[PDB]
C-alpha cells in the first residue's frame, strides 16, 4: 500500500496552501476511487511491499476508513467558515489516515499496535481541541487512559509471543497455540475495552457526546473496529483458551445489549444514544467473535464494515440538527419533521439501518451473527430475542420522537437543508445498500 | 329498558376494549422494563 | 469553539 | 394554601410574560443563527442526567440495586451457558453422539 | 348554518317519540326542558321513519333486480332451453 | 366550513329561544345568566353543553365561568371557529 | 436476459431459472407419458451437460 | 449556560439550604422536596411528576409548551422520560388495580386451555369407516 | 362540500339515484339468478342418506 | 408529472400491472407449473444465501 | 388576557361533577330520548341534594365522585375535533418564518403576498416596539 | 396445438415477446462478435502437510491454499447435490417422497463425510488442524470403535 | 476470490466422483495408509479429542 | 352432545374416528365385486393428480382436467360433466357410510357374542 501512503503523504502540503479545504477532500475520495480500482485481494497477504500488504479484511478497514475520513472532511464545514484553525485540523485528519490505514495494512502484529497507539493521539487532539463544551477534558483523558491502561500490558504479551516464536507476521503466529491465561489475558482485555465490553464502555458515551462530529465519526464509524480487528488476528492463535473463557465474556456481552438497549430508552441526549448503540450492536460483534465458527467471523466483519457506516451517519444527523437549534436533546428536537421535511428521509433511512433494515448490509451482518450464537447455544436464545426486540424499540424511539410530533415552540429562526447534507447522507445508506450486491468482499476474509 | 351493559359493567366492560390485552401491552408491563432502564443508568453506567 | 478555558479553570492551578 | 396558589400563580404570569417576550423577539430571529430560548429546566435537566455520579454513595439499597439488576444476571446466564455447554461437552467429547446425527453441521 | 330556521317552527306534539317522554316524564312528575331542542331529527318530511329507512335499505332496487332476472329468463329461453 | 359572526348569532340565539327555562322574550346578547335570568348554577351547564353539542367542541370549567352572557358566547365561539369578521 | 443470459454452470450469480413439469391432460401430445430427467446427473446441469469440458 | 454552572448541588441538610434550592428552581418553597440521599437519590434536585401521567395534566391550560405540556422556567420531572406521554401515562386513572386485568386474562386463558386440551382426546367425527387409496395389494371389496 | 343545517340533505342528482338502483338492480339480480339456476348449493348437492333403515342383509 | 396527479398516474401503473399479473396467473393455473428462480449472493459453508 | 387561576370552588366542583356525569350518561345511553329522560333523572338527584349544608354536600359530592369513577365508561363520547379526540391536532403547521427562508425563485410565484408579508414585518416589529419595549 | 383460447393467448403473447429478442440477436449481437477462447484453469498437486516439517513454512502456505481450495470444491459439491434435490423436489411435484428419496440419501452421505472432514475445525482451518482432527478421529476408531457408538 | 471457478471445479468433481465408486465428498484428508497410527503404548495417558 | 360423546360412552359399540375395518371381510360371504380402477399409474402421474385425490375413480377428475384445458378460462361449460365426478365422490362417501354401519353391526353382533359364552 506503498502508493495510497505516499499519496497521502504529499497531500500533506496541501495543508499549508491556503484555501485547499474542498481540493484535499477531492483527492481523497479520488484515493478512495483508486482503492475500489485496487481490489484484487483474497484470503492471504497480497501486493507486498516494505512490511505493507492486505488481506479482504484489511482491504475492506481501509476502504471503510477511507471513506469515513472523506465524509469526515465533507460533514465538518463549520472548521471552514469560521476558520477554526484548517490547516491544522486537516493535518490532523490526514496523519490519522496514514496511521489508520498502517494500522490495518500491517503483515506483523507490532506495526498494528504501533500505529495503534499513534492513533489514538490526533483522535485526543480532535476531542481537545475541536469540541463545544467545558467537559472535552473529562472526555479525552477517559479515551486516552482507558484504552492505554488495558494496552500497556499487550505489549509485554506482543514481546512473550515475540520470545516464544520470533516473529510477528500473522501466518506465521497462526501455527502456535497458547495454553497461557495470563497471555490471553493481555492479548484480549485492551481489544475488550477498544471496542465497548458493557463492563468497560463508559469511556464510549463520554467521548462520544464530547466530540466535534468530525471526531465523533472516527469514533463510531472506525477505532472501535481497531478492536475487532485486534480479535480478528488475535484469536487465530488462541482458540484453547478462548474456549476455557469465551462463556464468560459471552455472557456479559449478551447481558450488556439488553441493558445497553434499555439504558437507550431512558436516555434524552440525541448523540449520547447513537453512542450507546454502537454498544450494542458492538456487543453482537463481541459476542461473535469469541465464538470461532466460520460464519461468526464472516458476519462479524460484515457487522463491522456496515455498522460503522450506519452509525457514521447516524452521528451525521446529530450534527446537521444540532448546528440548527444550538443544542441537542429529545426535549429540544422533538418532531423535526415540519421543520426539515427532507432530512426525514436520511433519518428514517439511517435509523432503520441501526436496526435489521431490510436490502443493506446490516441485516446481511446481522442474520449470519446470529447463526453463530443460535449454533454455540440454546439458552442464548432468550437473551438474544430480547436483545432484538429492545434494539428496534429504541432505535425507532430516536426517530421517532426526533422526527415526529409537535414542535418545540420556542425555537428561533435557522437554515434550511444544503446540498452539502443531503449528499453527506446519501454517502452512508447508498453504499450500505449497494455493497450487497458483492457481499463476499465484505463477507469472505477467509 | 334494562341496560344489560350498565348491569353486568365488570363483564362488559372485559368483553369490551378486546379482552383488556390494550391494557396489557401498554400499561403497566412496560413500567418493569423502562424502570429497570433507569437501574442500569444509576448504578453501573454512572454508579458503581 | 463556543466554550473556550474561563478563568474558573484558570482558577484550580 | 390559596395564598400559595396565587404565589404560584403571580410567579407563572412573570414567567408566560417573559417567554411571550423572547419567544416572539424581531431582533434575535432576524440574526439568522438558530438557537434555543434560555430555559431553566431543560439546562437542569441536562446536568443531572450527566453529572449525577457525585450523588451515588456506597449503600445498601444501591448496593443491591446494583446487585440484583446487573451482577445476578449475569452470573446465573453465565452459569446457564456453563453448564449447557460443559454437558453438551462431555457428550460430544465421549462419543454419545454420531456424525450423521449431530446438531448444527453448517451445511 | 346558512339556513337558520325560526324558534316557533319547531313543537314538541309533532314527534311522537318526545310524546311519549313528555307523558312519562308527566307521570314521573318532572318536566324536560331540552325537549323541544330535538325536534329537527325524528322530522317524517326530510328524514324518514325507522321502517322506511330499513325497507330502503335492505331491499333496494329488488323490483330492478326481478325485472333483470326476468330479463334473462326472457333471453335464455332463446339461447338454450 | 363557512361561517359568519350573523351565522353564530342565529345559531346561539335559536337554541336560546329552543331553552324552556328562558322565557323567549326578554332575551338579549348583552342579558346575564345569572341575576337577569331565571337560570341557577346547574342550569348553565345545562347552556354551555348545548353550545358544546351544537359547535362540536367541548368547553372547560373554567371558560364556562369566563362565560356571562350569550356575547361572550358569540365571542369564544368565533374565537375557535377563527371568524373574525 | 432471462433467453440468453441465465445462470450458466460457468458462473455464480445469475438469475438460476428452475422451472416445474408441465400437465399433461387427454387430448395433448404424448398423454401416457413419464417425466423425463429421470437419471440423477440430468437435475440442476445448468447447462453441465453441453459443456465442451 | 453550562454543565458546571447550572448542575444539581449537594444535599442541602438545612431550611436555609432547602429555601435557597427552591428559590434556584423557579419552584415554590412548599413545593420544593428533594429526594432522599439513599445513594441512588439526586441531591438538590425537585421530586416533580409522579402521578399516573403528564398527560393527566390539562390541555386546556395556555401552557408555554404544549408539546411537553410545561410553563417556561417551570423545572423538568426528574423521570420525565417514564412518565411522559409515550409510555406509561394515562387520561383518567384506571377503573380497576393492575393485578385485576392480568389475573382476569390469565384465568380466562387457563379455562380455554383447560377446555380445549380436555378435549382433545374426544373430537367430533361423521360416520366414515376410512379414506379409501389404491396402494398396491388393498384387494379391497364394494358392496355390489 | 355543500353543508345544510338543522335539516336534512339537498336533492340528490339523476346519477345518484340512477346508480343507486342500478346496484340493487344488480346484486338483487345476481342473487335470484343464481337461487333459480343453482338452488342446489343451499340444501345440499346430495341427498343425505339416514344410515339408519338400511337392511342388514345387504350389509352383512 | 407537474401536470398529471401522482394518485392518478400510480393508479394506472398498478392496475395495467395487476391485469398483467392476472393475465399471468391465468396462465399458470391452466399449465399447474411452478417457476422458482434465485440470485446467488454469498456462498458461505456450503450454505447460500 | 387572562389564564384559569388554578383554584376550585364548591360550586365549581358540583358543575365539572355535572357535566362529567351527564357526558358519561350519554355514553351509555345512544338514543336522546333515552338521554333525556336520564338526565331529567339526574337532574332530580342532583336537585333532591341542594338544601343539604356544606358538610353533607362535600361528603355527597366525594361520593359522587367515587360512584361516577364506579361507573364510568370505558369509551366516553368525546368530541374529535375537541382535545382528548381522535382528529385532535391531524395536521402541525410550522411557524411562518420557514417562509422567509424560500428560494427568491420560489419567492417569486407569490410576489404580492411576500411584499405583503414585508409591510406586516415592518409593522409587527412596530407593534413590538410599543409593546414589550426596546 | 390452440386447445384453449387462454393457451392461444399465451401463444401469441410468447410470440410477440420472443420475436424481436431473438431478431436483435441473431440480426445485432450475433454478428460483430469475436471468437476469443478461455479456459477452465487447471491446479496441479502440491505436497500436502504430512510431508512438510515443522519448522518449514514455504510448504505450509501451499498445503494450506489446497486445503482451502479442496473445502471451496466441497463446498460447491455439497451446493450442487443440494441443487439436484430441490430441481428432485419441483419437477416431481406430486411425487417427490418417491424419486428423491436417493438423491436425499446421496445428499445425507455428503453432508456426513463433509463434516466428518472439514467439520468443527472453525473459522481459522489450517490444513494442521484437519491432519489432527483425521490422526484423532483414526485413533478413536482404532481404540474405542467408530464415533457415536460408546466408550 | 475463487468462486466461479470453484463452481466450475464442483460440476468437474461431481461428474468424475459419480463415474467412479469414490465417494462424491471424501471422508478422509488423506489416505489411511499414509496415516503412521502410532501405537498405545506409545501414546500412554494422551488426551484423544473427536 | 353427538357421536364422540357416545364414544365416550359405548367404546365396545361405537366404532370412533376413522376406523381401520378390524374383520375379515365377505363374513356375509355374498359375491362382492373387487374395485378395479380404469386408470394406470403412469397417466396419474402424468397428470399431476396430488396424493390426496388419488381415489378409485380419479380418471373422473381427469376427463374433468381435460374438459378444463380444452376450454379455459371459460370453465362454466363442463359443469354438468364436473356434477358427474362429484357424483362418483358421492358413491364413495356412501361406501365409507356403508363400512362404518356394517362396522356398528358387527361390533352389535360381538356385543351379543359376549352374551354367546
Ligand atoms: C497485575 C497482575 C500482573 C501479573 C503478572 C504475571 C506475569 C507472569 O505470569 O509472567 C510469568 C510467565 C512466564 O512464562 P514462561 O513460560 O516464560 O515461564 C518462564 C519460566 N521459567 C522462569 C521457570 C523459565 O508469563 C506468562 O505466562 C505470560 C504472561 C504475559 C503477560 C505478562 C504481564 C501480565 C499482566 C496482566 C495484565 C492483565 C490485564 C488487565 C490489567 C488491568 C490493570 C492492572
Ligand atoms: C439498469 C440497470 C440494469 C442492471 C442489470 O441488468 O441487472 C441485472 C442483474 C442480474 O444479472 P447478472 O447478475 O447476470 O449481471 C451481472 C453480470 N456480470 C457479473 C457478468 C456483470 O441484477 C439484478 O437483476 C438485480 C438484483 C437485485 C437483488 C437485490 C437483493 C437484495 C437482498 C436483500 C435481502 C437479503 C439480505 C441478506
Ligand atoms: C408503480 C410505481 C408508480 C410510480 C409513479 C411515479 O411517478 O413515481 C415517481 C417516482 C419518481 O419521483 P420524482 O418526482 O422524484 O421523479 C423525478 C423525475 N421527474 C420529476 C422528472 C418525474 O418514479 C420512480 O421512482 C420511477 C422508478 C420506479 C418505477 C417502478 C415501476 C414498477 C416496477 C415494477
Ligand atoms: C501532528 C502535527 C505536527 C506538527 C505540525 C505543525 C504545523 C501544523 C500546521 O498546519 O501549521 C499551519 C501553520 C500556519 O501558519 P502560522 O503558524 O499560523 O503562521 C504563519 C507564519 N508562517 O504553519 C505553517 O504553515 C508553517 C509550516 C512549517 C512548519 C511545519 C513543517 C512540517 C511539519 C511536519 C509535517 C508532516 C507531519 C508528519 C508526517
Ligand atoms: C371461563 C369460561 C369462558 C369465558 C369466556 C368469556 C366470556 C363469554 C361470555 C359469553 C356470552 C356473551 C354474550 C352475553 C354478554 C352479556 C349480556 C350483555 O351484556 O348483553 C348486552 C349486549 C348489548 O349491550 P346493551 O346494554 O344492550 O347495549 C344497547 C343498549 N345500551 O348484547 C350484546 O352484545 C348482544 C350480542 C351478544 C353475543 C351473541 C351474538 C350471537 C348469538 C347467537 C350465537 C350462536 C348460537 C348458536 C350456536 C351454535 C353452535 C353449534
Ligand atoms: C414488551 C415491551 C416492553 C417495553 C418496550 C420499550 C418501551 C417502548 C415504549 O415506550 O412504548 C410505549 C408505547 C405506548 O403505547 P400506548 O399504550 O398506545 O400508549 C399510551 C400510553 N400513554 O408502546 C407500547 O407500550 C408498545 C408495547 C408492545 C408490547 C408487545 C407485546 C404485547 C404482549
Ligand atoms: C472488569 C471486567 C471483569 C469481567 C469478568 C471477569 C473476567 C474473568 C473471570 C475469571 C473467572 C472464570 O471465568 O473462571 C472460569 C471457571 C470455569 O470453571 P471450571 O474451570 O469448570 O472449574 C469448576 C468450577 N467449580 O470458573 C470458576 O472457576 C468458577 C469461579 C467461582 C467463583 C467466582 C467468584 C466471583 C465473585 C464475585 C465477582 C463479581 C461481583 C463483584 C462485586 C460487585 C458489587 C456490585
Ligand atoms: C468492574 C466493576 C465490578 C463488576 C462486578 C460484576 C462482574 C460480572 C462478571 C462476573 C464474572 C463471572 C463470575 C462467576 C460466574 C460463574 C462461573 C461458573 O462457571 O461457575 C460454575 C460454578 C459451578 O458450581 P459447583 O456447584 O461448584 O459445580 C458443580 C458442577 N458439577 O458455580 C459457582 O461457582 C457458583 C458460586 C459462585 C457464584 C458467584 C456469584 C457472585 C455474585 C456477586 C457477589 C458480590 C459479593 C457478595
Ligand atoms: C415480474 C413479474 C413476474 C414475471 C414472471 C414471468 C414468468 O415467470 O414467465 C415465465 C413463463 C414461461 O412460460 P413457458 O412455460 O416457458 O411457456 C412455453 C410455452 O412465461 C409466461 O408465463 C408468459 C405468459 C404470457 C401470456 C400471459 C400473460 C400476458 C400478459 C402480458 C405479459
Ligand atoms: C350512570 C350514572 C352516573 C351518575 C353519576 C352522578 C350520581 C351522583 C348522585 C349522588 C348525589 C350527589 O352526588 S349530589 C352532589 C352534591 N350536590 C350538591 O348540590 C351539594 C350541596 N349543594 C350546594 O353546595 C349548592 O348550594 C351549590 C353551591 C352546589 C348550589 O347549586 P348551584 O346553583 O349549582
Amino acid at each position: 500500500m506503498l502508493k495510497i501512503i505516499f499519496f497521502l503523504l504529499f497531500l500533506i502540503p496541501f495543508c499549508f496552501i491556503n484555501n485547499m479545504y474542498w481540493m484535499v477532500q477531492i483527492m481523497m475520495f479520488f484515493i478512495s476511487f483508486i482503492f475500489l480500482l485496487m481490489n484484487n485481494f483474497m484470503n492471504y497477504w497480497s501486493e507486498i511491499s516494505y512490511f505493507l500488504g492486505c488481506d479482504m479484511l484489511s482491504y475492506g478497514l481501509i476502504l471503510l476508513s477511507l471513506w469515513i475520513c472523506s465524509l469526515m472532511l465533507l460533514a465538518s464545514e463549520m472548521i471552514n467558515k469560521h476558520n477554526n484553525y484548517k490547516n491544522l485540523f486537516l493535518l490532523n485528519i490526514i496523519i490519522l489516515l496514514l496511521l489508520l490505514i498502517l494500522t490495518f495494512s500491517s503483515m506483523s502484529l507490532f506495526m498494528f499496535y504501533l500505529f495503534f497507539e499513534s492513533s489514538l493521539i490526533p483522535t485526543l487532539f480532535l476531542i481537545l481541541g475541536w469540541g463545544y463544551q467545558p467537559e472535552r477534558l473529562q472526555a479525552g483523558l477517559y479515551l486516552l487512559f482507558y484504552t492505554l491502561l488495558v494496552s500497556l500490558p499487550m505489549l509485554i504479551g506482543i514481546f512473550y509471543v515475540m520470545n516464544k516464536i520470533g516473529s510477528m507476521n500473522f501466518y506465521l503466529m497462526n501455527n502456535f497455540m497458547f495454553n497461557y491465561d495470563l497471555l490471553y489475558f493481555c492479548l484480549l482485555c485492551a481489544f475488550l475495552v477498544k471496542m465497548p465490553m458493557f463492563l468497560v464502555h463508559l469511556w464510549l458515551p463520554k467521548a462520544h457526546v464530547e466530540a466535534p462530529v468530525s471526531g465523533s465519526m472516527i469514533l463510531a464509524g472506525i477505532m472501535l473496529k481497531l478492536g475487532g480487528y485486534g480479535m480478528l488476528r488475535v484469536i487465530s492463535f488462541l482458540q484453547l483458551m478462548n474456549l476455557k473463557y469465551s462463556f464468560v465474556w459471552i455472557s456479559i456481552s449478551l447481558v450488556g445489549g439488553v441493558l445497553v438497549s434499555l439504558v437507550c430508552l431512558r436516555q434524552t441526549d440525541l448523540k449520547a444514544l447513537i453512542a450507546y448503540s454502537s454498544v450494542a450492536h458492538m456487543g453482537i460483534v463481541l459476542s461473535g467473535l469469541l465464538t470461532m465458527t466460520y460464519w461468526g467471523l464472516c458476519g462479524s466483519y460484515t457487522l463491522m464494515i456496515a455498522h460503522g457506516l450506519c452509525s457514521s451517519g447516524l452521528f451525521c444527523l446529530a450534527n446537521v440538527s444540532y448546528e440548527r437549534l444550538g443544542s441537542r436533546s429529545m426535549l429540544i428536537n422533538k418532531g423535526l419533521l415540519n421543520f426539515m421535511p427532507s432530512m426525514t428521509l436520511w433519518w428514517f433511512l439511517l435509523s432503520s439501518a441501526n436496526m435489521a433494515a431490510p436490502p443493506t448490509l446490516n441485516l446481511l451482518g446481522e442474520i449470519s451473527l446470529l447463526n453463530s450464537i443460535v449454533s454455540w447455544s440454546w439458552i442464548s436464545m432468550i437473551l438474544l430475542s430480547f436483545l432484538s426486540f429492545f434494539s428496534a424499540a429504541y432505535t425507532l424511539y430516536l426517530y421517532s420522537f426526533s422526527q415526529h410530533g409537535k414542535l418545540f415552540s420556542g425555537v428561533y429562526s435557522f437554515s434550511s437543508g444544503k446540498i452539502r447534507e443531503y449528499l453527506l447522507m446519501l454517502l452512508h445508506w447508498l453504499p450500505l445498500n449497494l455493497l450487497i450486491l458483492k457481499s463476499e468482499s465484505f463477507m469472505l476474509w477467509l | 329498558f334494562l341496560n344489560k351493559s350498565l348491569f353486568m359493567y365488570n363483564l362488559s366492560t372485559f368483553l369490551g376494549s378486546m379482552w383488556f390485552m390494550p391494557y396489557i401491552s401498554t400499561y403497566g408491563m412496560i413500567f418493569y422494563p423502562l424502570n429497570y432502564g433507569q437501574l442500569v443508568v444509576k448504578s453501573f453506567d454512572q454508579g458503581w | 469553539a463556543k466554550w473556550y478555558p474561563d478563568p474558573e479553570f484558570m482558577k484550580q492551578f | 394554601e390559596q395564598e400559595f396558589i396565587k404565589r404560584k400563580h403571580e410567579a407563572t404570569l412573570k414567567l408566560r410574560q417573559e417567554f411571550l417576550k423572547q419567544s416572539s423577539n424581531p431582533y434575535r430571529h432576524a440574526t439568522g443563527e438558530g438557537g434555543t430560548v434560555f430555559d431553566a429546566g431543560l439546562a437542569r435537566f441536562q446536568a443531572m442526567r450527566v453529572s449525577n455520579y457525585e450523588h451515588f454513595k456506597p449503600t445498601g439499597k444501591s448496593f443491591r440495586t446494583g446487585l440484583f439488576a446487573v451482577v445476578l444476571p449475569i452470573a446465573l446466564y453465565a452459569w446457564a451457558l456453563k453448564a449447557e455447554r460443559d454437558g453438551r461437552e462431555e457428550k460430544y467429547r465421549t462419543g454419545q453422539v454420531a456424525y450423521k446425527d449431530r446438531q448444527f453441521k453448517f451445511i | 348554518p346558512y339556513t337558520v330556521p325560526h324558534a316557533s317552527t319547531y313543537k314538541v306534539e309533532s314527534v311522537p317519540q318526545l310524546v311519549e317522554v313528555k307523558e312519562a316524564l308527566g307521570r314521573q312528575g318532572l318536566k324536560d326542558p331540552w325537549l323541544r331542542n330535538e325536534v329537527w331529527r325524528y322530522e317524517p318530511k326530510a328524514f324518514g321513519t325507522h321502517r322506511s329507512r330499513l325497507n330502503t335499505f335492505l331491499f333496494r332496487g329488488l323490483g330492478v333486480g326481478f325485472c333483470a332476472f326476468l330479463a334473462t329468463v326472457a333471453v335464455e329461453y332463446a339461447l338454450g332451453i | 366550513p363557512p361561517l359568519s359572526l350573523k351565522l353564530i348569532n342565529e345559531r346561539v340565539l335559536l337554541v336560546l329561544k329552543l331553552y324552556d327555562k328562558i322565557d323567549p322574550s326578554k332575551l338579549n346578547v348583552e342579558s346575564h345568566f345569572i341575576n337577569d335570568l331565571g337560570l341557577d348554577s346547574l342550569d348553565h351547564v345545562e347552556v354551555i353543553m348545548a353550545m358544546e353539542d351544537e359547535f362540536g367542541f367541548e368547553i372547560p370549567d373554567s371558560d364556562a365561568e369566563k362565560l356571562l352572557k350569550p356575547a361572550d358566547i358569540i365571542k369564544y365561539v368565533a374565537d375557535k371557529e377563527d371568524v373574525y369578521e | 436476459y432471462f433467453k440468453y443470459n441465465q445462470n450458466d454452470w460457468t458462473r455464480k450469480g445469475g438469475w438460476r431459472v428452475i422451472h416445474s413439469r408441465k400437465q399433461c391432460v387427454p387430448g395433448d401430445e404424448g398423454y401416457p407419458k413419464v417425466s423425463d430427467r429421470s437419471a440423477p446427473s440430468d437435475y440442476a446441469a445448468r447447462g453441465f451437460n453441453e459443456s465442451p469440458l | 449556560g453550562w454543565n458546571k454552572d447550572y448542575k444539581p448541588g449537594p444535599y442541602p441538610q438545612t431550611e436555609k439550604e432547602r429555601l435557597a434550592a427552591a428559590k434556584k428552581y423557579y419552584l415554590l418553597p412548599e413545593e420544593y422536596k428533594p429526594y432522599a440521599d439513599d445513594g441512588l437519590g439526586y441531591g438538590d434536585y425537585p421530586k416533580l411528576g409522579y402521578g399516573l401521567g403528564v398527560e393527566a395534566k390539562d390541555s386546556y391550560y395556555p401552557w408555554d409548551y404544549p408539546e411537553h405540556k410545561r410553563n417556561q422556567h417551570e423545572p423538568i420531572s426528574a423521570d420525565h422520560d417514564l412518565y411522559s406521554e409515550d409510555r406509561w401515562s394515562q387520561a383518567e386513572p384506571p377503573r380497576y388495580s393492575n393485578a385485576y386485568y392480568f389475573a382476569c386474562f390469565l384465568g380466562v386463558m387457563s379455562g380455554c386451555l383447560a377446555l380445549y386440551y380436555w378435549l382433545d382426546d374426544k373430537k367430533m367425527y361423521r360416520p366414515v369407516a376410512a379414506k379409501q387409496y389404491p396402494s398396491p395389494g388393498v384387494k379391497h371389496y364394494t358392496f355390489e | 362540500h355543500v353543508v345544510s343545517y338543522r335539516n336534512g340533505p339537498p336533492p340528490h342528482s339523476k346519477a345518484t339515484k340512477i346508480g343507486a338502483l342500478t346496484v340493487g338492480g344488480a346484486m338483487w339480480w345476481w342473487v335470484i339468478w343464481h337461487l333459480w339456476h343453482e338452488p342446489d348449493h343451499i340444501t345440499g348437492e346430495f341427498d343425505y342418506p339416514n344410515s339408519r333403515k338400511w337392511s342388514n342383509t345387504e350389509l352383512g | 408529472m407537474k401536470y398529471l396527479s401522482i394518485c392518478s398516474i400510480s393508479f394506472v401503473n398498478l392496475i395495467s400491472m395487476s391485469l398483467s399479473c392476472f393475465l399471468l396467473s391465468l396462465y399458470f393455473l391452466l399449465n399447474d407449473m411452478i417457476y422458482f428462480i434465485e440470485w446467488e449472493l454469498v456462498s458461505l459453508n456450503s450454505m447460500s444465501i | 388576557a387572562q389564564v384559569p387561576l388554578a383554584i376550585v370552588s364548591h360550586k365549581r366542583q358540583v358543575c365539572s361533577l355535572y357535566k362529567r356525569a351527564l357526558r358519561n350518561l350519554e355514553s351509555w345511553y345512544d338514543r336522546r330520548n333515552v338521554y333525556r329522560y336520564r338526565a331529567v333523572q339526574l337532574r332530580a338527584r342532583f336537585d333532591e341534594n341542594r338544601s343539604k349544608d356544606l358538610g353533607e354536600g362535600i361528603r355527597l359530592l366525594a361520593c359522587g365522585q367515587r360512584e361516577l369513577f364506579e361507573t364510568r365508561h370505558f369509551q366516553p363520547r368525546n368530541f374529535a375535533n375537541s382535545a382528548g379526540g381522535c382528529a385532535f391536532e391531524r395536521e402541525v403547521i410550522p411557524p411562518d418564518w420557514v417562509l422567509d427562508y424560500w428560494h427568491p425563485l420560489e419567492k417569486a410565484q407569490y410576489p404580492e403576498y411576500f411584499a405583503k408579508r414585508e409591510q406586516r414585518k415592518k409593522e409587527f416589529v412596530t407593534w413590538w416596539e410599543k409593546q414589550y419595549g426596546k | 396445438e390452440p386447445r384453449s383460447p387462454m393457451a392461444s393467448f399465451a401463444e401469441s403473447v410468447l410470440n410477440v415477446i420472443d420475436g424481436p429478442i431473438t431478431w436483435f440477436r441473431e440480426s445485432i449481437v450475433e454478428p460483430n462478435q469475436q471468437k476469443q477462447n478461455w479456459y477452465h484453469q487447471r491446479f496441479r498437486r502440491v505436497p500436502t502437510i504430512d510431508q512438510c516439517y515443522t519448522d518449514d513454512a514455504v510448504c505450509r502456505f501451499e498445503a494450506d491454499q489446497q486445503f482451502r481450495r479442496d473445502r471451496m470444491v466441497d463446498n460447491e459439491i455439497v451446493n450442487i447435490l443440494r441443487q439436484r434435490f430441490e430441481d428432485c423436489t419441483l419437477y416431481e411435484a406430486p411425487d417427490h417422497m418417491v424419486k428423491c428419496r436417493p438423491l436425499m440419501d446421496q445428499y445425507e452421505k455428503a453432508t456426513e463425510n463433509w463434516f466428518i472432514k472439514y467439520g468443527d475445525l472453525g473459522g481459522y482451518a489450517n490444513a494442521k488442524t484437519a491432519y489432527m482432527k483425521q490422526k484423532h478421529r483414526l485413533i478413536w476408531e482404532r481404540r474405542h470403535g467408530p464415533v457415536g457408538s460408546g466408550m | 476470490q475463487f468462486r466461479n471457478w470453484a463452481q466450475r471445479e464442483g460440476f468437474l468433481e461431481l461428474r468424475r466422483r459419480e463415474l467412479a465408486g469414490v465417494d462424491l465428498v471424501s471422508p478422509n484428508y488423506v489416505d489411511p495408509a499414509s496415516i503412521t497410527l502410532p501405537s498405545d503404548e506409545d501414546l500412554g495417558d494422551t488426551e484423544i479429542i473427536i | 352432545m353427538g357421536n364422540a360423546l357416545t364414544h365416550y360412552m359405548k367404546p365396545d359399540v361405537m366404532p370412533g374416528p376413522d376406523v381401520v375395518p378390524t374383520f375379515d371381510p365377505l363374513l356375509g360371504f355374498k359375491s362382492r365385486k373387487e374395485r378395479v380402477m380404469i386408470a394406470t399409474q403412469e397417466e396419474m402421474e402424468s397428470a399431476k393428480l396430488p396424493l390426496e385425490f388419488r381415489d378409485y375413480c380419479a380418471h373422473l377428475a381427469i376427463a374433468y382436467q381435460a374438459c378444463r384445458s380444452d376450454t379455459f378460462p371459460f370453465v362454466y361449460k363442463c359443469a354438468h360433466q364436473k356434477h358427474e365426478y362429484l357424483t362418483c365422490e358421492y358413491e364413495d362417501y356412501v361406501l365409507r357410510m356403508k363400512e362404518f354401519e356394517r362396522e356398528r353391526r358387527l361390533l352389535e353382533r360381538q356385543k351379543r357374542l359376549n352374551k354367546a359364552a
